[PDB]
RNA sequence: UUGGCACCUCGAUGUCGGCUCAUCGCAUCCUGGGGCUGUAGUCGGUCCCAAGGGUUGGGCUGUUCGCCCAUUAAAGCGGUACGCGAGCUGGGUUCAGAACGUCGUGAGACAGUUCGGUCCCUAUCCGUCGUGGGCGUAGGAAAUUUGAGAGGAGCUGUCCUUAGUACGAGAGGACCGGGAUGGACAUACCUCUGGUGUACCAGUUGUCGUGCCAACGGCAUAGCUGGGUAGCUAUGUGUGGACGGGAUAAGUGCUGAAAGCAUCUAAGCAUGAAGCCCCCCUCAAGAUGAGAUUUCCCAACUUCGGUUAUAAGAUCCCUCAAAGAUGAUGAGGUUAAUAGGUUCGAGGUGGAAGCAUGGUGACAUGUGGAGCUGACGAAUACUAAUCGAUCGAAGACUUAAU
């Protein structure tokens, strides 16, 4: 099976109407203040819960 | 264990008047026929080839050669049918499941007594 | 004609009075509490809404349904209640003989009242024509390339589209299923159990719901 | 659990020896027969002299099988090998005698000469 | 239990590695469902190892990897004796949960949630 | 159906039969309701209403057909590109090889036969089966819901009793009514019987290792073999098509005139099918006509239109499973038993290792229902569900009544 119709500019963007990527969930490091991954070690400063890893 | 309201509903269910035995073991079992408003006591001899389940489930199998055929009855442990069971005899076996009986015959399919 | 809400425990089995096996599930159907009463004139009809299983109290902070949140705090408190983990309707009882605020006890049924019970079947995910819908494999040799498809969708120019209801794959079971004219056992109110002869929709812990049954 | 095509001893001195199953009766599509249960055959095979030749289609009760059956007291009997008995139209067998254990349902099913010939009744 | 991508054999294998090189390091970096799997594997073995007697040594031989611990002091010891040593002694008054595992974040080859699992 | 015609398609509309999946018509095969009968009864014949459901396995042949065996209540007839090859097959038929009969001088040929003979395609659109996000439903939310609609289901045997009665010389043998139990089908489910059960237990071969013994590990389909937990499962266990109501069909009548009689029909009143509408099961307010009930939240600042972050609530992220392609759903997130670990069990396996004893030994016995054990039950914060962040109201106008 192939594509009876081209497919117009419209219909593709309609369909990558979902296509995207999301914000990382991130919050700010209790430690250093800098952004980090929730529920990941910090890599700026290398804190988790208030302890060095 | 099992679940406990399981446990707790089935408790009076089970029998406390079983003798102990093991697959291998020769059992008579007194069996309660109650056919019409007549009942008697048949009596069924043979090898325990096999105890599975727990509690109220629990079930065992008796086999016996009549007249040349194999005979195999399966009873819940349980089942007020059964007046009495007899062990007869301890069988010494080396598993808990005794199919391979089922193919032999003769003194092919004799078991040790203990 | 009464209803009550209990979890599935798990099938075994009881010995009848002449010594016959009877499968039997077991249900756990305590804390089942009148929550509301709907009337024809409020409402439109007649039901008593029942609440089944506690929860835990709102607190502040809550993350999990565990905990009851304000306005289910607020619809319980007004019966008088714990915040409860379920909540069903039942149409067929008679409004009058309950009170909001009462407990519903495992003792209002009794052993060999028939009954219907409706649950959630178990989830499938995903399936095939084969398993969701019964149908015939292909063969599965002489050069067979159908085994398992669902087989022709439609006919020809006439009429040039599959008609709705063509059975296909897709998401199989959790539905809403009832059986009707199942019988109560036995009731044991120490452990607020009911034995319901045979087996009924759903997993283990599912929600179900007895009711007298319809049929009659 | 007999069906078409299906081998079984005959248990009885009717002349038959093995029969192959021809049809299950007792309603259409109805896909397998077991103990208590009539079906017809052809005789494969027959011992020379016997009222029943090779070849006869006739009918049978089937007697022993491997599945077995199941009871309402949720016992099971089950044999080693499946056998039928030769009947006539009124349930009475051709021969004259029955080898061989027999389960119960027979009774049930009114075969009540055949359980009686029966040397055990299970 | 999970399967890793892996027949039963490799798994098995894997599984086998993973918990040695555990034993040694005491903390190693791996991705985040080898490590859930692994947890179990080296607790179990730690068990063993608590338990001191002579079956419990040979089971854990059955898990363990033949491996050379070279100590600080040119002392050597296999990974089976350090865990029925330091380990065990270690964990004497814990009851379970010898291990943790600390997320890391995706790596950049094929974004895998790399993590660390450590003994304590 | 066999044709006639040559209007679409020769910059291709794949052609017989079978398989899978159906769907529709009724001119009805069975089951339901009737009229007439050269209908005694049991059976039948013929016609009318009726499309709800049902309407079998095999032998032969490529076959469709057809015949035959054995059933069944019955083994319906047709349409859907003689339904369905981007779903399957490829036996026939319609390529190239070879051969027989036959025809032809021959090359060759034959709705004559024979043996052999490549079936491609990652789904863009509609369509269909599932499953999410957005906005709307004049505040923001959590639950429970009505049911406009829609879908499902809808079949039938045998036996017992009435009653060996009615009927019939006899043979035979009922209607109506009351019970029991099946076939096929559907659905849920794993207590039972079984299947599977690649991180459960055990036996065992060859070979290579852990230095050796002993005990173990790797590889040989999971090396092989005997068992087997949860889950998933049928052939296994339960349940269903029950009982009814309303209006009707063909009919059957009552009263009744037109038309002094007669007449079921004109007015009027009854009765009457598995069929229609309900009753039963499921979905369902995007039912834009967006419905209903209960509960929760409710202030400051304003260029005084309006805004704001917050509230109730819900998410991100994390531990997970009864849920699952992914979303989603559900159980949990320290004020915590969500998972792992740990401890105790269930079920499974079947007697660990070490030691001792008896044997020359292979082995056996004791210690000891031992040891081990994924998923199942219970307990326990030891590990991890940290610290955090984001979204989310202030309720338009008109009229009437109060
Ligand atoms: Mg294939
Ligand atoms: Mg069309
Ligand atoms: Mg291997
Ligand atoms: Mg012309
Ligand atoms: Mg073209
Ligand atoms: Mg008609
Ligand atoms: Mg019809
Ligand atoms: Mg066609
Ligand atoms: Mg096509
Ligand atoms: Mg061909
Ligand atoms: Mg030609
Ligand atoms: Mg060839
Ligand atoms: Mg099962
Ligand atoms: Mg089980
Ligand atoms: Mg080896
Ligand atoms: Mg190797
Ligand atoms: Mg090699
Ligand atoms: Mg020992
Ligand atoms: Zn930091």
């Amino acid at each position: 099976a192939v594509p009876k119709r081209r497919t117009s500019k419209t219909r593709k963007n309609k369909r990558r109407t979902h296509f995207k990527i999301s914000v990382p969930g991130m919050t700010e490091c209790p430690n250093c203040g800098e952004y980090k991954l929730s529920h990941r070690v910090c890599k700026n400063c290398g804190s988790y819960n208030g302890e060095e890893v | 264990t099992n679940h406990k309201l399981i446990e707790a509903v089935t408790k009076s269910q089970l029998r406390t008047d079983l003798p102990s035995f093991r697959p291998g073991d020769t059992l008579r079992v007194h069996v309660r026929i109650i056919e019409g408003t007549r009942e008697r006591i048949q009596v069924f001899e043979g090898v325990v080839i096999k105890r599975r389940g727990g509690g109220v489930s629990e079930t065992f199998t008796v086999r016996k050669i009549s007249s040349g055929v194999g005979v195999e009855r399966t009873f819940p442990l349980h089942t007020p049918k059964i007046e009495k069971i007899e062990v007869k005899r301890r069988g010494k076996v080396r598993r808990a499941k005794l199919y391979y009986l089922r193919s032999l015959r003769g003194k092919a399919a004799r078991i040790q007594e203990i | 004609t009464k209803g009550i809400l209990g979890r599935k425990i798990g099938m075994t089995q009881v010995f009848g009075e002449n010594g016959e096996l009877i499968p039997v599930t077991v249900v756990e159907a305590k804390e089942n509490v009148v929550l509301q009463k709907k009337t024809v004139e409020v409402d439109g009809y007649n039901a008593i809404q029942v609440g089944f299983e506690d929860k835990k109290a709102y607190k502040k902070d809550a993350k999990s349904n565990k905990y009851a949140n304000k306005p289910a705090e607020g619809h319980a408190k007004k019966a008088d209640a714990a915040p409860k983990r379920f909540i069903r309707e039942f149409r067929n009882v008679d409004v009058d003989a309950y009170e909001v605020g009462q407990e519903v006890s495992v003792d209002t049924f009794v052993a060999g009242d028939v009954i219907d019970v409706t649950g959630v079947s178990k989830g499938k995910g995903f399936q095939g024509a084969i398993k969701r819908h019964g149908q015939s494999r292909g063969p599965m040799s002489h050069g067979s390339h159908f085994h398992r498809a669902p087989g022709s969708v439609g006919m020809a120019s006439d009429a040039s589209r599959v008609f709705k209801g063509q059975k296909m794959p897709g998401r199989m079971g959790g539905n809403t299923v009832t059986v009707q004219n199942l019988e109560v056992v036995q009731v044991d109110t120490e452990n607020k159990v009911i034995l319901v002869k045979g087996n009924v929709p759903g997993p283990k812990k599912g929600l179900v719901e007895i009711r007298t049954s319809i049929k009659k | 659990m007999i069906q078409q095509e299906t081998r079984l001893k005959v248990a009885d001195n009717s002349g038959a020896r093995e029969v192959l199953t021809i049809k299950v009766l007792g309603g259409s599509g109805r896909k397998t027969a077991n103990i208590g249960d009539v079906i017809v055959c052809t005789v494969k095979n027959a011992t020379p002299g016997g009222v029943v030749k090779k070849g006869d289609v006739v009918k049978a009760v089937i007697v022993r099988t491997k599945s077995g059956v199941r009871r309402n007291d949720g016992s099971y009997i089950k044999f080693d090998e499946n056998a039928c008995v030769i009947i006539r139209d009124d349930k009475g067998p051709r021969g004259t005698r029955i080898f061989g254990p027999v389960a119960r349902e027979l009774r049930e099913g009114n075969f009540m000469k055949i359980v009686s010939l029966a040397p055990e009744v299970l | 239990y999970r399967k890793l991508g892996r027949t039963s054999d490799q798994r098995k294998a894997m599984l086998r590695d993973l918990a040695t090189s555990l034993i040694i390091s005491e903390r190693i970096e791996t991705t985040e469902a080898r490590a859930k799997e692994v947890r179990s594997v080296v607790e179990k073995l730690i068990t063993l190892g608590k338990k001191g007697d002579l079956a419990s040594r040979r089971n854990a031989a059955k898990t363990l990897r033949n491996v050379e611990i070279l100590n600080e002091d040119e002392t050597t010891q296999t990974a089976l004796q350090k865990l029925f040593g330091e380990i065990a002694e270690r964990y004497t008054e814990r009851q379970g949960g010898y291990t943790r595992i600390l997320k890391q974040g995706p790596r950049r080859g094929d974004g895998a949630e790399s993590v660390i699992i450590e003994l304590v």
